[PDB]
């Protein structure tokens, strides 16, 4: 009884192994794409505020043309 | 821990407490506002013999607490909560007493006259204080967006504040307060998940669906064309994995659930959508300023951290206001702390250690004398 | 011995289903900041261009008020 | 047998299907709401192969035939059952087809859109029925009640609404279920029986004890003080004679048996009493129709033919409400037919006879479009 316990005990331990090895695969895989992203977001804020300043300068150089007119 | 005489900020936001010392630009304790009191009596021997859990400790255990809401609409319910809370603060997570610096804190507006007096009297008889300071959340927002001009739209946990300011120039007159928020929203959606099948009727999973709500939810653009394309779902509808595991399916709901707030007649009330009070408010005020007004509001609050409010906002004002002028929205990023960010820029001022109120002034005055001081 | 033996594979046990678990922890975290990104960048990506949209017309209607003028 | 071309009023509550004829006062078809299913298998020549009893068929053999609940707390469990009864009681008792007059059934409030979808489907392609309505069984009870005013709490077997109509007025965000009723009465009293010393475990026990209470559990005026002169017992214990022959006996455990549905704490839920909780619903209500609700307040449900709830109602809500208003509380006789008997009344208007749906537009349409046209 003995010995089938520790044959039991021993296959647990390899599937768990190998589930904690999958799951630091994602691990790594989740980092990489959250890492992207964050990038992606941040470079995006950079160009939609350069974009606002561009749409700020033109709104107000419109307000002075209907003034003007 | 700390080596600088500064007052510490502790924002107790209806929903979640965010408290840290003044200078630092995030608060480093934030913890939800519930208090959980145990049920049942237990023959064990051994645990703690602690009559009231707070904070992380109760949110780790939400199944054998009956959980209760310090705050609700505003008014402070139960004062022994209140007590609980800052004691927990004070002795359990800051690791510093409130006899050697100041406190300021951040009060809804238009709140009632017993709450300022009740919290003012905890912080001067029971604790040893050496000032205190009452401050509504919107001049802070304000001062931590930056400018001084706007109507600061603050949805916190059970009660919505629409505030205007131009120039640097309060309005006690146009604040309107309406207890339309997250918790209705949760509301809505429980009875409507209940309509879906999936039927719960307990506080913990009421949390738990808050949580779904801030992590999903969304603001739709056009609802009744959302309607109709969700009628036929593919990629309208998303299957969410519970933390326990038991598979959600969830469709059209999300984008229906913060529709209540532009349409109260769902929860029966007479009461006009957020949207829609904001612009008779705008009407309220002068013709002179309403245009900055449009070009300056702001927003505050938790409940603002949902995707899509700024387009619905810009589309619903277009459609009620006209579309000559220009209507720009502007919402500052990580509002929800910019109200205590602006706390800790506000106790650095040498002047604003000037304006604090020491204990033998109030004292003798008396806690009513107080409320005609600040305002 | 073979007791012995199970008692240090069931240690290892113990010890390797604590590592799954930290990972799995790990997962969930990395998941979920992944998605808000990718949310988040989805979003901007549409504010952008409905911001570009605009700045089209504002220079449209400059060039209009400027002919006026 | 008919020789009206009327609609089959057949209420399937939950616990107890009451069928019979548009325009009569009270359900010929009376029986419970349970499935029995051969356990065993015989290798016995001759007797009925049929292997799904159901209703008094089922109710004369409980010791061979496993029963299974065809509903639960309101949401349909296995629908075979359902197709069950109604063939039942269609080919076995009304000895009439659908194919010849309409069918008014009634569903409880709240309730899941699957189980809609489902008993429609059944009852248009499976059967060829020339129109359905599906009805709230509130609305209903007020009708036979003889009123426009009030909050109907109906109690069932499973389940227990709350709904508040005021002038005819639905008011369907403030209608509440709570699944607390006659199963988790009998469950407390099983568990309280079990704990005087009478062990059982099988679902024959279970409905014999649940005829029992029917038969004598009442509700007390003074739950303490009742526990109090019962510690030392004369009249207030009773001796009951079983029908199979067994001499129980009876104390107080009657009396303390409904008192779970005062304190939900009994069996482990945060969920608040009956009382507590439709005294809630009436805040949640408007003030100024709360009075009205006060005064016009109607039961419904077969749980509620025990002796004592009115003067428990009117004392627990006189020590919640305020005591200078007047409070009465009505119950029409033999109430829980009452339900059944407004069906019958509302088949014989010709309107209604308007607003039924016939096949062919539920065809084109589909269900769901079948869900909004009804509301
Ligand atoms: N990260 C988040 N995402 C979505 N909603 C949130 C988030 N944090 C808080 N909320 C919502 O905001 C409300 C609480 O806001 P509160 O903390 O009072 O804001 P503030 O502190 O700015 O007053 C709750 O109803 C909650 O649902
Ligand atoms: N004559 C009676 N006396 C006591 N309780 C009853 C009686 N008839 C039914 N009940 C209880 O009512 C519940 C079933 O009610 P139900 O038939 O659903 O009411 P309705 O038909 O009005 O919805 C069961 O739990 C049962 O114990
Ligand atoms: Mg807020
Ligand atoms: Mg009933």
């Amino acid at each position: 009884s003995l010995q089938k316990k520790l044959k039991g005990t021993e296959d647990e331990l390899d599937k768990y192994s190998e589930a904690l090895k999958d799951a630091q695969e994602k691990l790594e895989l989740a980092e990489k794409k959250a890492t992207d992203a964050e990038a992606d977001v941040a470079s995006l804020n950079r160009r939609i505020q350069l974009v606002e300043e561009e749409l700020d300068r033109a709104q107000e150089r419109l307000a002075t043309a209907l003034q003007k007119l | 821990d700390e080596d600088e005489t500064t007052a510490l900020v502790c924002d107790n936001g209806s929903g979640l407490v965010k408290a840290g010392f003044a200078g630092d630009d995030a608060p480093r304790a934030v913890f939800p506002s519930i208090v959980g009191r145990p049920r049942h009596q237990g023959v064990m021997v051994g645990m703690g013999q602690k009559d009231s859990y707070v904070g992380d400790e109760a949110q780790s255990k939400r199944g054998i607490l009956t959980l209760k809401y310090p705050i609700e609409h505003g008014i402070i319910t139960n004062w022994d909560d209140m007590e609980k809370i800052w004691h927990h603060t004070f002795y359990n997570e800051l690791r510093v007493a409130p006899e050697e610096h100041p406190t300021l804190l951040t009060e809804a507006p238009l709140n009632p006259k017993a709450n300022r007096e009740k919290m003012t009297q905890i912080m001067f008889e029971t604790f040893n204080v050496p000032a205190m300071y009452v401050a509504i959340q919107a001049v802070l927002s304000l001062y931590a967006s930056g400018r001084t001009t706007g109507i600061v739209l603050d949805s916190g946990d059970g009660v919505t504040h629409n505030v205007p300011i131009y120039e640097g120039y309060a309005l006690p007159h146009a604040i309107m307060r309406l207890d339309l928020a997250g918790r209705d929203l949760t509301d809505y959606l429980m009875k409507i998940l209940t309509e879906r099948g999936y039927s719960f009727v307990t506080t913990a999973e009421r949390e738990i669906v808050r949580d779904i709500k801030e992590k999903l939810c969304y603001v739709a653009l056009d609802f009744e064309n959302e309607m109709a394309t969700a009628a036929s779902s593919s990629s309208l509808e998303k299957s969410y994995e519970l933390p326990d595991g038991q598979v959600i399916t969830i469709g059209n709901e999300r984008f229906r659930c913060p529709e209540t707030l532009f349409q109260p007649s769902f929860i029966g009330m007479e009461s006009a959508g957020i949207h829609e009070t904001t612009y008779n408010s705008i009407m309220k005020c002068d013709i002179d300023i309403r245009k900055d007004l449009y070009a300056n509001n702001v927003m505050s609050g938790g409940t603002t951290m949902y995707p899509g409010i700024a387009d619905r906002m810009q589309k619903e004002i277009t459609a009620l206001a006209p579309s000559t002028m220009k209507i720009k929205i502007i919402a500052p990023p990580e509002r929800k702390y910019s109200v205590w960010i602006g706390g800790s820029i506000l106790a650095s001022l040498s002047t604003f250690q000037q304006m604090w109120i020491t204990k033998q002034e109030y004292d003798e005055a008396g806690p009513s004398i107080v409320h005609r001081k600040c305002f």
